[PDB]
Parts: C-alpha cells; sequence; structure tokens
C-alpha cells in the first residue's frame, strides 16, 4: 500500500 | 381570596398506596413551587416533598425518598407508596415564590388527616415551653449546626407561627423579614448561628407554638418547636 | 387693547432680560478653573442584560440601587435584577408604542405609557403572584413622554397636548394641571424633596413649577432646538438640560439665567439623556451617534467616551448610591458601566 | 529538484490560501457573531464560514505533511481523527452552499410560506441536520482513518470494492446531486426574475448566479475527476504517473473553495459590507 | 378674543419678573462648595477597589 | 445558591416565553396608515373589517396584517415617526375629490427612516373626480398642467406628480386608484406586500 495524501 | 383546600386521608391498611391531591383556586398556580409538610401527631412538622415550577426541579426527604412521588389543571398530586407506620401526620400543602425580595412559605392549607395502622442542618429549641402573661415581652430561641449567612449576606432563617387548632402562618422570612399582614409587634434578630424572635407587647392571639425553619440547602429540617402558652 | 398687551409683554421681557444680565458679575468657567481636573475616567462594562428583541426607549432603577425596570417597544416591561443579570418579572403591555418608564420609590408600583395616550400603574406585589393593572390613567390629549413618581399615591406626567398634569393614582383624576408650554413637553425632572419638578418642551424653553401652587415659576431659555433631556442637580439647586442642538446646558434656579454649555464642535448628534453623578461632579449625556461622552460639570471638559453601543443610546441613570451607570440603546442591550 | 514542480505549485497554492482564507474566514465569523445579531439571513452565511474557518484551520496539517514522505509524525488518533475533520468541514461547506441555493429560490417562489413559517428556528434546525449529514457521510473517515502500517496513514479498506462504494457515495452526494440541485435553483431564480417585475436586480442576480456556480465547478471538478481517474486500471500507464501528479493540485483546489466562499457569499450585503470595512 | 390671551401672559411674565436674584458668584461658590464637600462620597470618579464593588 | 437556584430557573423559564412570543409575533405584517384629514383612510379601514392609535388586523389569504393609523396625534410628526421604522410599507391615501397632501408625501418619502420602506398609493372618490373634471378645470390644483380636461389624463398626471418626488433607486411606489364602490383593496395590497416581502428577502442576502 502506497502512502497516501490526505484529503481523499 | 387565596384558597388551599385538600383530601384524600383517612385509615389505610400498611403497605397501601394512597394518594393526596391538593387543590388551588384564587392564584397563579402554574408559576408557583409548591411543597409539602407534614406534622406527627404529637411531633413537629418535617418536610416531605417538594416540586418546582414547570416540573423542572423535584426534591424528596431521606425517609420518603424511593417511595413517594409528587406531580401536577390547578392541582398537585403526591402518590403515596408502600405506607409504613411512621407515616401517619397531617399533610399540610404549602406554596412558595422564589425571586429577588420574595416571600416563600407565605401560605399554608389547611391539611389532611391520614392514619396508618449526614449534612443536615439540625436545629434545635432549647425550651420545650415557655410561660408567658399579656403584656409582657418575651424571647424564642433557635440555633444550627452551620452557619446560615450565605456569601451573599441573607440569612436563611424562617420563623412560623402554629396557632392553637389552625394552620401554621409565615411571620418573619429571611431572618429579619417581617412578612405581610403580621402586626409590627414582631421582630426578629440573631447573627450567624444564634437567632430570635422578639414578641413586644403580647396579646391574647399570638398564644401558640412557635417553629424554626431552615433554607440554605435541602432538605428543610425544622426545630422541635417551643410552646408559648399562656401565663 | 392689544397694542397695549403687546407693550406691557415686551416691557416684561426687556426688564427680566435686564434684571438677569445685571446679576451676571461672574461665570462658573471664571471662578472653577484652578481645581485639580477629574482627569481621565476610564469606565469598563461590567454586565450586559441580553433580554430584549425590539428597541429600547426607558431605564429606571429602584431605590435599592440593584432593580431597574426596562420598556421596550416589544410591548414588554422586564424588571432587571442588576447583580445577578435575571430577570425578575415580564409584564406585558396592552399597547406595545411604549415610550417611558417609572419605578416607585417604596418599589411596589410600575409607570408606563406611549402613545396610547395613556399611563398605566402595574401592581408588583399583589397576593395573587402575578402583576396587575391597578389603574389605566386618561385625559391627555397627546402622547405621554415621561412619568415620575412623587409618591404611592401621586404620579406627575408630561404629555405631547402642550400640559403637564398631577394625578392621583387612587380616583384616578387630574389633581393639578400645568399650561404655559407652547408645544410638546418631551421631559420631566421631579426634584429631590418632591416639591418642584421642571419640563423641557420641544418649544425651546424650560419651565420651573410648584406642584402644590399649580403655578409656573421660572421660565429658562438658551437653546436653539428642542429639548430632549432634564435632570437636576444632586442638590437641588441647579438643573441640566440637553437638546437637539448637540449642546447641554446648566442652568441656576436662584441665579435663574445659564451657567455652562457643554457642547464640542465635532459633536453633531443630539442628545437623548442627561444624569449627574452622586456628588454632582460627573454630567453623562446620551448622544445619539451610539456613543456617551462624560462630561466635566464643573469645567466644561469631556473626562472619557462610554463608547460600546451599535446603535443610539435612548436613556441614560445612574444608580442612587452612584455605583454603577446604565446605558439602554435601540440595539436591544442595556449596559451597566463602572 | 527537491520537490516536483507540481508538488511546488500545490504547496505555494495551499499557504497562500491558508493565509488568505483564515484572514478572511476569521473576520467574517468575528464580524457577524459579534458585531451583528444572527437573523434569519446570516445564519447561513454564519455556518458556512465557519465550515471554512475550520478547513483553513485544518489545511496547516496538510501543509506539514506535504513536506518530505507524510510518515505522520504525529500519532495514531490524531491520524484517526484529522482526515474526519477535514473531510467532515468540506462536505458541511458544499452542502451549506447547496442548502442557501435552496433557501433562496424557496424564497424568490413562496414568499407566503417564508414569511409565515420561516425563521431562525428553523434555519437552525435545516443547518443541523446538514451538519449530521456530513458527520454521517463522513462516518467512514473516522471508522477507516488509522496509522495502519506506521513503518503512513493508510486508508482502511478491510482491487477493493468498498473502495469502490466509497468513492461513488463520495462523488454522487458531493458533486452530482448538490450540482443539479443548485443550478435548477439558480436557474429557477433567473427564469422567474426575468418576468418583468425584476427590472434593478437581474444583472446582479445573473452575475452572482454564474460566478457561484461556475467558482463551484472548477474548484470541485478536478478533485472527483481524478478521484475516479486514478482509481480506475493500473496506473503504471504514463495516465496514472500524471493524475498521481496532479492529484495535489487536485486536493489543493479542492481546498482553496474555503477560501473563495467568504468573498462571494458573505461580502454581498451592503450591511455586512459596511459592518466589515468598520470593522477593519 | 385674544385680550384673554395676552392678559394671561401679562400676568405670568409679571409674576416672573419679581424673584429675588443672587449674583452668579455665590451660585458658582455654592456649587463648588457641594461637589468639593462630597468628593469622598462619590465612586464613579475615583476607581473603586474590586472588594468593595459590587459588580466586580 | 440555596433558593437563588430556583430564581435562575425562573429567569430561564419566562427568558423562553420571551422568545416564543418574539417568534409568533415575528410572523405578522406591519403596514402604515397615512393621509390627510378626511382622505378616505377611514373608509379603506373599514371596508377591511374589524383618540390614540387605533390598530386594525385581519387575516388575508395566509397573511396577517396590522394596520397602524396614528391620525389622532395632533402634535409633531417627527417625535414619534420613529417607532416605525420596521415597518412593511406604508399606505398613503389621496382624496381625489379636493395640494395639501403633496407636501406631506414629499416630507414622508426622504425621510431618513424611511429610505428602504416602500410606499403603496390609493386614490380614492373616482367618480367624485370625474363630476369635478366636468364641472371644474383640473388645472386650479395644478397650474403648470397643459393638457386635455379628461378624468383618464388628469388621473396620470396626478400619479406623475405623487410619484416624482420619490429620489431613492432602492424602492417603490406601487399606485392604484379607487371608486369607493370596489373589494379590490385587499388584493392589491396583498400582491404589493408580496412583492415588497421578496425585494426585502433578496436584499437581505444579498443576492439584489
Amino acid at each position: 500500500f502506497k502512502p497516501m495524501p490526505l484529503x481523499r | 381570596d387565596v384558597q388551599l383546600v385538600e383530601s384524600g386521608g383517612g385509615l389505610v391498611q400498611p403497605g397501601g398506596s394512597r394518594k393526596l391531591s391538593c387543590s388551588a383556586s384564587g392564584f397563579a398556580f402554574s408559576s408557583f413551587g409548591m411543597h409539602w409538610v407534614r406534622q406527627a401527631p404529637e411531633k413537629g412538622l418535617e418536610w416531605v416533598a417538594y416540586i418546582s415550577s414547570g416540573s423542572g426541579t423535584i426534591y424528596y426527604a431521606d425517609t420518603v425518598k424511593g417511595r413517594f412521588t409528587i406531580s401536577r389543571k390547578n392541582t398537585l398530586f403526591l402518590q403515596m407508596t408502600s405506607l409504613r407506620s411512621e407515616d401517619t401526620a397531617m399533610y399540610y400543602c404549602v406554596r412558595s415564590i422564589y425571586y429577588y425580595g420574595s416571600s416563600p412559605f407565605d401560605f399554608w392549607g389547611q391539611g389532611t388527616t391520614l392514619t396508618v395502622s449526614g449534612s443536615d442542618i439540625v436545629m434545635t429549641q432549647a425550651t420545650s415551653s415557655v410561660p408567658v402573661t399579656p403584656g409582657e415581652s418575651v424571647s424564642i430561641s433557635c440555633r444550627s449546626s452551620k452557619s446560615l449567612l450565605h456569601s451573599n449576606g441573607n440569612t436563611y432563617l424562617y420563623w412560623f407561627l402554629q396557632r392553637p387548632g389552625q394552620s401554621p402562618q409565615l411571620l418573619i422570612y429571611r431572618m429579619s423579614n417581617l412578612a405581610s399582614g403580621v402586626p409590627d409587634r414582631f421582630s426578629g434578630s440573631g447573627s450567624g448561628t444564634a437567632f430570635t424572635l422578639t414578641i413586644s407587647r403580647l396579646e391574647a392571639e399570638d398564644v401558640g407554638v412557635y417553629y424554626c425553619m431552615q433554607h440554605l440547602e435541602y432538605p428543610l429540617t425544622f426545630g422541635a418547636g417551643t410552646k408559648l402558652e399562656l401565663k | 387693547e392689544l397694542d397695549q398687551l403687546r407693550q406691557e409683554a415686551e416691557q416684561l421681557k426687556n426688564q427680566i432680560r435686564d434684571a438677569r444680565k445685571a446679576c451676571a458679575d461672574a461665570t462658573l468657567s471664571q471662578i472653577t478653573n484652578n481645581i485639580d481636573p477629574v482627569g481621565r475616567i476610564q469606565m469598563r462594562t461590567r454586565r450586559t442584560l441580553r433580554g430584549h428583541l425590539a428597541k429600547i426607549y426607558a431605564m429606571h432603577w429602584g431605590t435599592d440601587s440593584r432593580l431597574l425596570v426596562s420598556a421596550s417597544q416589544d410591548g414588554k416591561l422586564i424588571i432587571w435584577d442588576s447583580y445577578t443579570t435575571n430577570k425578575v418579572h415580564a409584564i406585558p403591555l396592552r399597547s406595545s408604542w411604549v415610550m417611558t418608564c417609572a419605578y416607585a420609590p417604596s418599589g411596589n408600583y410600575v409607570a408606563c405609557g406611549g402613545l396610547d395616550n395613556i399611563c398605566s400603574i402595574y401592581n408588583l406585589k399583589t397576593r395573587e403572584g402575578n402583576v396587575r393593572v391597578s389603574r389605566e390613567l386618561a385625559g391627555h390629549t397627546g402622547y405621554l413622554s415621561c412619568c415620575r413618581f412623587l409618591d404611592d399615591n401621586q404620579i406627575v406626567t408630561s404629555s405631547g397636548d402642550t400640559t403637564c398634569a398631577l394625578w392621583d393614582i387612587e380616583t384616578g383624576q387630574q389633581t393639578t394641571t400645568f399650561t404655559g408650554h407652547t408645544g410638546d413637553v418631551m421631559s420631566l425632572s421631579l426634584a429631590p424633596d418632591t416639591r418642584l419638578f421642571v419640563s423641557g418642551a420641544c418649544d425651546a424653553s424650560a419651565k420651573l413649577w410648584d406642584v402644590r401652587e399649580g403655578m409656573c415659576r421660572q421660565t429658562f431659555t438658551g437653546h436653539e432646538s428642542d429639548i430632549n433631556a432634564i435632570c437636576f442637580f444632586p442638590n437641588g439647586n441647579a438643573f441640566a438640560t440637553g437638546s437637539d442642538d448637540a449642546t447641554c446646558r446648566l442652568f441656576d434656579l436662584r441665579a435663574d439665567q445659564e451657567l455652562m454649555t457643554y457642547s464640542h464642535d465635532n459633536i453633531i448628534c443630539g442628545i437623548t439623556s442627561v444624569s449627574f453623578s452622586k456628588s454632582g461632579r460627573l454630567l453623562l449625556a446620551g448622544y445619539d451617534d451610539f456613543n456617551c461622552n462624560v462630561w466635566d460639570a464643573l469645567k466644561a471638559d469631556r473626562a472619557g467616551v462610554l463608547a460600546g453601543h451599535d446603535n443610539r443610546v435612548s436613556c441614560l441613570g445612574v444608580t442612587d448610591d452612584g455605583m454603577a451607570v446604565a446605558t439602554g440603546s435601540w440595539d436591544s442591550f442595556l449596559k451597566i458601566w463602572n | 529538484p527537491l520537490f516536483q514542480p507540481q508538488d511546488i505549485a500545490s504547496m505555494v497554492i495551499l499557504g497562500l490560501t491558508c493565509l488568505l482564507g483564515l484572514l478572511g474566514n476569521g473576520l467574517v465569523l468575528w464580524v457577524a457573531g459579534v458585531k451583528m445579531k444572527t437573523t434569519v439571513n446570516t445564519v447561513w452565511f454564519l455556518h458556512l464560514t465557519l465550515a471554512d474557518f475550520l478547513c483553513c484551520l485544518s489545511l496547516p496539517f496538510s501543509l506539514a505533511h506535504l513536506i518530505l514522505q507524510g510518515h505522520w509524525p504525529y500519532g495514531l488518533f490524531l491520524c484517526k481523527l484529522i482526515p474526519s475533520i477535514i473531510i467532515l468541514n468540506m462536505f458541511a461547506s458544499v452542502f451549506l452552499l447547496t442548502a442557501i441555493s435552496l433557501d433562496r429560490c424557496l424564497i424568490v417562489h413562496k414568499p407566503i410560506w417564508c414569511q409565515n413559517h420561516r425563521n431562525v428556528r428553523t434555519a437552525f434546525a435545516i443547518c443541523g441536520c446538514v451538519w449530521v449529514v456530513a458527520f454521517v457521510m463522513c462516518v467512514p473517515v473516522f471508522v477507516y482513518r488509522d496509522l495502519f502500517i506506521m513503518d503512513i496513514c493508510r486508508y482502511n479498506f478491510d482491487v477493493p470494492t468498498p473502495l469502490m462504494a466509497i468513492t461513488i457515495t463520495r462523488l454522487v452526494v458531493g458533486f452530482l446531486v448538490p450540482f443539479f440541485i443548485m443550478v435548477i435553483c439558480y436557474s429557477l431564480i433567473v427564469f422567474r426574475m426575468r418576468k418583468t417585475n425584476f427590472t434593478k436586480s437581474r444583472n446582479k442576480t445573473f452575475r452572482v448566479a454564474v460566478a457561484v456556480v461556475t467558482v463551484f465547478f472548477i474548484c470541485w471538478t478536478p478533485y472527483h475527476l481524478v478521484g475516479v481517474l486514478l482509481l480506475i486500471t493500473d496506473p503504471e500507464s504514463s495516465l496514472g504517473e500524471a493524475v498521481m501528479s496532479w492529484d495535489h493540485m487536485s486536493i489543493a483546489l479542492a481546498s482553496a473553495n474555503s477560501c473563495f466562499n467568504p468573498f462571494l457569499y458573505a461580502l454581498l450585503g451592503k450591511d455586512f459590507r459596511k459592518k466589515a470595512r468598520q470593522s477593519i | 378674543a385674544s385680550i384673554a390671551q395676552a392678559r394671561k401672559l401679562v400676568e405670568q411674565l409679571k409674576m416672573e419678573a419679581n424673584i429675588d436674584r443672587i449674583k452668579v458668584s455665590k451660585a458658582a461658590a455654592d456649587l463648588m462648595a457641594y461637589c468639593e464637600a462630597h468628593a469622598k462620597e462619590d465612586p464613579l470618579l475615583t476607581p473603586v477597589p474590586a472588594s468593595e464593588n459590587p459588580f466586580r | 445558591s440555596a433558593e437563588e437556584r430556583a430564581a435562575l430557573e425562573r429567569s430561564k423559564a419566562i427568558e423562553k416565553n420571551l422568545k416564543e412570543d418574539g417568534i409568533s409575533a415575528a410572523k405578522d405584517v406591519k403596514l402604515l396608515l397615512l393621509g390627510a384629514d378626511n382622505s378616505g383612510k377611514s373608509t379603506i379601514v373599514k371596508q377591511m373589517k374589524i383618540t390614540g392609535i387605533v390598530e386594525t388586523h385581519f387575516t388575508f389569504k395566509n397573511l396577517h396584517f396590522r394596520l397602524f393609523d396614528v391620525g389622532g396625534q395632533r402634535s409633531e410628526r417627527k417625535k414619534w415617526i420613529h417607532c416605525f421604522e420596521d415597518v412593511t410599507a406604508i399606505i398613503f391615501c389621496v382624496d381625489l375629490s379636493d395640494h395639501e397632501s403633496l407636501m406631506l408625501f414629499d416630507s414622508i418619502c426622504n425621510n431618513k427612516f424611511f429610505i428602504d420602506t416602500s410606499i403603496i398609493l390609493f386614490l380614492n372618490k373616482k367618480d367624485l373626480f370625474g363630476e369635478k373634471i366636468k364641472k371644474s378645470p383640473l388645472t386650479i390644483c395644478f397650474p403648470e398642467y397643459t393638457g386635455p380636461n379628461t378624468y383618464e389624463d388628469a388621473a396620470a398626471y396626478i400619479q406623475a406628480q405623487f410619484e416624482s418626488k420619490n429620489r431613492s433607486p432602492n424602492k417603490e411606489i406601487y399606485c392604484h386608484m379607487t371608486c369607493a364602490t370596489d373589494t379590490n383593496n385587499a388584493q392589491v395590497i396583498f400582491d404589493a406586500v408580496t412583492d415588497i416581502i421578496i425585494a426585502n428577502n433578496l436584499r437581505g442576502c444579498g443576492l439584489y
């Protein structure tokens, strides 16, 4: 699982 | 005029359930706080229940809590469950208003008779009986287990008069003020823990039993009572 | 005979003017120059009574300096407890167009009035608990602009029919009526001894009255517009008048002339209320510019600003003991300053 | 370069947006909730600017996250609460915009009903319902936000079908329904106002309506567009890399609506304009 | 017609033209003396301490 | 805090009652009656049924009106006219049977307290105006009226004279003619009030 940028 | 007539007593088997209702007419009952005060066949007054205006806050005594409930069309109900032998008394109806400068406990009903076959501010009326002649000044004393001078500067000692064969009347409220209609001869004083009501120019109609009550925090515990018997 | 009457009136006016001019040997400003100034009087808001929903037109204190009564335009006269910011009573009014209120010195009655041409007396110590209309006075043709309590039985009122009347709250009849103003009367101040009172009408003239004989005693002039407020000095020997000409003027009863003009070139909004301090040293005046100024009564100087109102202040009043100042504006909020 | 051009643009726009939105929302909320009373008209502005202020105050958290990697040097419960708060404030903003459009259309078309049954209490009730709906739709964020891997604030999906469901509900209820409701309401407003009874407000109403709807479109379309673009097929293709790169600018555009809203909505009434001028 | 009003105005002016007057110097001195005597009893021109202030 | 709690409860209860009463009162529509003496205010306030201020209330198509008549105040208007700053509209009635009213309209239109409130104009006694027009020219009141001596043009000129007194672009002056024998006054007032309500609500939100 690649890291996710915040928001969504 | 104001009227508080009530009924619902009689002879009750132990463990039975009764309902006492207080009829009010002649005043704005919707905006007054109604209490319940009882008197044993020989003992003094003892507070029972209190219901606020709008059914907001209801308080019950330690010996009453859990078993008895009160409720309010201009009628006050007091549901009574699990009647025990200690509940024999004469139950009275009392109205009260609380605002700045108000006169709580002003009017008392005619009462009804019922027969069944640790932080309290204890008050003592040391003199059980006081013989006094007409035209002579007397003194009625009272005490308290805790200071009754609140931080706001108001002492909360209420003096009551129970004429022989009649409902109690409010004579002095807030330990210094005189109730409506009370003759000017009465005057009450005191400070902090000890209080005194001075009766000057005694008349025939002032003979009776005088009572002491506190209002700093519930429950409202009364005194034993001083009998101002004639001569 | 009209010419003779006019000549007599002109001669009498000239005689009064000359007599008043001869007695002005010195002014207050030339006398109180060597007293140290009051400095800065920085008052901060202590309480903010937020109960109303519409404009507030009047506010009066009780004699105990704890209770106050506000008569707003929402048709409600809520009696206020200042210390706890609590509502103690809520008296709905028959006519919602009310522009005056009065608290009895004993504290048992509250008066009200407005565009109904009728003064209403409410009993706050009824046996039944609620508040009832004890009496409804009638007899004014114009609107009732002010009402003050002499005692529990007599009430004196000022109305827009160019007449002020003395009433008896028992029989509800005008015991004595006062005439002489040429226009609407919109202010009234009862003397501390309750034997005299003065009225400021919209004809730009102030008059002194005697309650007993019912005759006008003195007439004060000097304003270029309608007088909107009036108030006695604490000693009862002088009084202050605020007008719509942005000026507050000080008169003397005995000297019978003007003494000081409380005006600033920067001020243009009118005055709606004038009140003094307990020692008679300050003069708090309510302007329509959304703020109240504190004037030095002895040197005609400003001493501070009681800013904080979003709209015009319509009523001002200080307590009897002088421990607080009350302002009531159209923003529906009343403020206590100390 | 240490930062990619898209990352640089996203960071700079985030900083500018955070500063401007903090200032504007603070001023609007302060003025409306202190200087003036809460009438029926100002309730909507109060709640929308509150949501925008919360979004702008949460934005520096995004700024701090978007520096090196985003391994969240802040904890687990905070990792479980911050995204939920961010999504809550953003979607509360869009829902309150839709509610404002509905209220305006209802005022125009049925004046008697609004005059006779609409007051401050009803506005508070419907606004609270809007807030509750936003909280409910953000409940999945709270129950799935977690520092799962932590070796990274992974989004829990315990290709995931629940991810499909979440994206579908987000897109539908956050873009399609509000857009149609707002467009229909403003179109009906202008159509009714083109009935010759409105000779002094048709131009201003038309300009405001077109500005509001076009700003909403250009602010929120990239968000869900890339949300569904990166969710289809393996992003191994150049298109997948491209959409991953634009994701930062996409969330930046989504956030900037919070700062754009106050000028377009609250700073329109003459009374509010005068109050803001006086307060400054 | 207006003869009665003219007579009333003349009588009122005659009554108001005979009040005894004192020089303004004495009035100003009396006002100053009243303000000086009660300076200590005015809590507005001197900030009352928070202990004595009931609105604190 | 012994019996101060009960005082706090009482204060909260009466505060809640104040709020409820205010919300109940805020629904009503408030109009203000104005006009010269015997202009026809009494006729149109009695045709809608139901010495101080006289308040008349009636409900018409889900709206509760409150007509406030202040004709009994024989004093200066400027000392009590600010009481009605929040009225929705002003009903101004002119008796066409008789220039003494144009000045009053000019005074009330440019008043600082009524720079945003709409003014509704009713003209009464149409038959009387026609009879007077036949009997006497309509140029006696207005010397500068160079036009035909007919009712139709005279009414238009009167309306123009009264409407030209407006100076604020943010207000409207509705007009109407009455014949003292029709019941359309209620419908006219209802339509005008709905228009004014729409305008005020749109202006409050900033969409105007």
